């Protein structure tokens, strides 16, 4: 059982939403968590049970439970928001 | 470059008073010698001048008609006239220099005044 | 017959402190006003000619202005040497001369 | 919300509309044979290249923004934006060069290269829409966006779109508007004063020959004299001439003042017109250079070029100052929610104000410029 770690503070954290993308063999990076200030979490139903995305008080960190190959990748942690104009910040890239 | 007046003096009202301006340095055909009187404790006012280059004399409407002014080329000396003095030309009569047009002279206004002299009626 | 008018008839100042001088003409005389210094028992001397030229052998203190009637003497830096009667004279032209009616600085 | 999709309509087919005749006229009529003329007809062009795109963004915004054209056409629309920013600016700092040129000092070959290094130069400043800016389907929603993406390393590229905008779009540009449009002020000034003055000379000249008493005429010789020291002043912006050429006429007024003063209204009237001998000898060719340079502000022309730059400066000034709110905002140096907010509930409201100027500078040749001609055949 995994768990990975995205430190992120100032403009991000208080009106983007936070979570974590997977580059898949597949090459498509895909969603796996997110969680916005609301704290209202939102999973890919894919690993909806397995993992539980968690916010604190300016990190977000990702927990992870039955770790199958099916999930080994690097995971990107995105930051995306904006009312208007929409904005995306990308990790730098954790290989799992 | 001084101005120095002279033939001031006491005169009794309605008589014949000359003043002098005596100059050294500057030519007078260079420039116009003016003459300003100031009474006891009032301001400047402006009286005579002449124009010793060609002969320009003029005066104030207060002194028109009885006051003339002269100028000698040869004793580089100014001379002004007073005829039918009263109470009003007691002053102390200044007598000052001032360029011709062309150029920055005519800019610098009355500059080298003279010493002054008293004038009592 | 151009007029000269001089509003603060009467000023007092400290040394060091500035003091301004305004005079307004009747006509639209141009930039051709001459400010003079005059202690008492002495013979005027020119300070700035053009209304904003500064004469030679005259410390920088003494300022002339021009805004288009209105012509303005400023000192910087008042001296003890600096309390005297001011006048203000027009000469645009030889028969045209008018002197300002004299402002006292005290101290 | 619901507004910004109507005011686009109506931005893109006014804008289309004035855009398509103000091409169609310069190059049909005005033909190109001014300088102001090929910048103006590509600020159009500009306008035109912005306007196509713009009909991507009132769909997107009305379709409470969701964008279906593709990650291409996200890259494109957003590059048109901002290059339709930064070709605008140039090519008004170029039309307010040009200005002062024409003003101050009285060549297709550079201005056609200056036109195509701005449109190169804008294409450039616009590389930032190109790169970082790709569709991001929502999380796991279908809501897709065209949003603006960044990196790890790429942490400070915020604050570097957002500054390019400030200083790039606004602060540079604006300092040569200023500048242009200052030193046009001082020539049209002295080019003023030098009129001014001599219509005082010679208004009064022709008190002289029709006055008869030396009284009229000294009163009139004397505001001769103070016209002529004013005017003397009023160098235009070779010195010897100039002042050689009142020297000569100041001295003449003084030959007649004195004579005015002895009472003699006859020689005092000739030697006044002998005023008429030193203008045309020295000063004439100086009062129709102060014409011709008094008179180019009522060309056309520059009214519709001084409202574009004046207009457009004023539109861009609501959205460069919540930039630079939010860019300090982004900096930390502003740090409460309530006035993030504000600027956050702002921006798309100045954005559609700072690009409506594209609408309207076709209007401005109806309005401040007279030749609308072709607007009435066509
Ligand atoms: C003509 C305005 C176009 C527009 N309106 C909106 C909203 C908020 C719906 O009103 C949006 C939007 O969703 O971001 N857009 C796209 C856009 C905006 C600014 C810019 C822009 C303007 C000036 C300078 C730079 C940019 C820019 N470049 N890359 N990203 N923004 C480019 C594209
Ligand atoms: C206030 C914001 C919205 C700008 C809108 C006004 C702009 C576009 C226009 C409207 C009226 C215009 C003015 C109308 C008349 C003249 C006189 C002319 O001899 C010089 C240009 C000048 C002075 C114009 C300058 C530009 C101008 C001020």
């Amino acid at each position: 059982s995994l768990r990975l770690s995205c430190a992120a503070s100032g403009y991000i954290f208080y009106r983007y939403s936070m979570g974590w993308y997977r580059q898949a063999p597949g090459k498509e990076r895909e969603f796996v968590a997110g969680i916005s200030y609301g704290a209202t979490t939102n999973y890919a139903d894919s690993v909806k049970g397995r993992f539980t995305i968690s916010r604190d008080n300016n990190t977000v960190y990702l927990q992870m439970n039955s770790l199958k190959p099916e999930d080994t990748a690097v995971y990107y942690c995105a930051a995306w928001g904006g009312r208007t104009l929409y904005f995306v910040y990308w990790g730098q890239g954790t290989q799992v | 470059v001084q101005l120095v007046e002279s033939g001031g003096g006491l005169v009794q009202p309605g008589g014949s008073l000359r003043l002098s301006c005596a100059a050294s340095g500057f030519n007078v055909v260079d420039f116009s010698l003016h003459w300003v009187r100031q009474a006891p404790g009032k301001g400047l006012e402006w009286v005579a001048y002449i124009s010793s280059s060609s002969g320009s004399t003029s005066y104030a409407d207060s002194v028109k008609g009885r006051f003339t002014i002269s100028a000698d080329t040869s004793k580089n000396t100014a001379y002004l006239q007073m005829n039918s003095l009263r109470a009003e030309d007691t002053a102390v009569y200044y007598c000052a220099r001032w360029g011709y047009w062309p150029g920055e002279p005519w800019w610098k206004a009355f500059d080298y005044w003279g010493q002054g002299t008293l004038v009592t009626v | 017959d151009i007029q000269m008018t001089q509003s603060p008839s009467s000023l007092s100042a400290s040394v060091g402190d500035r003091v301004t001088i305004t005079c307004r003409a009747s006509q639209s005389v141009s930039s051709a006003v001459a400010w003079y210094q005059q202690k008492p028992g002495k013979a005027p001397k020119l300070l700035i000619y053009s209304a904003s030229s500064l004469y030679s052998g005259v410390p920088s203190r003494f300022s002339g202005s021009r805004s288009g009637t209105d012509f303005t003497l400023t000192i910087s830096s008042l001296q003890p040497e600096d309390f005297a009667t001011y006048y203000c004279q027009q000469y645009l032209y030889y028969s045209l001369v008018t002197f300002g009616q004299g402002t006292k600085v005290e101290i």
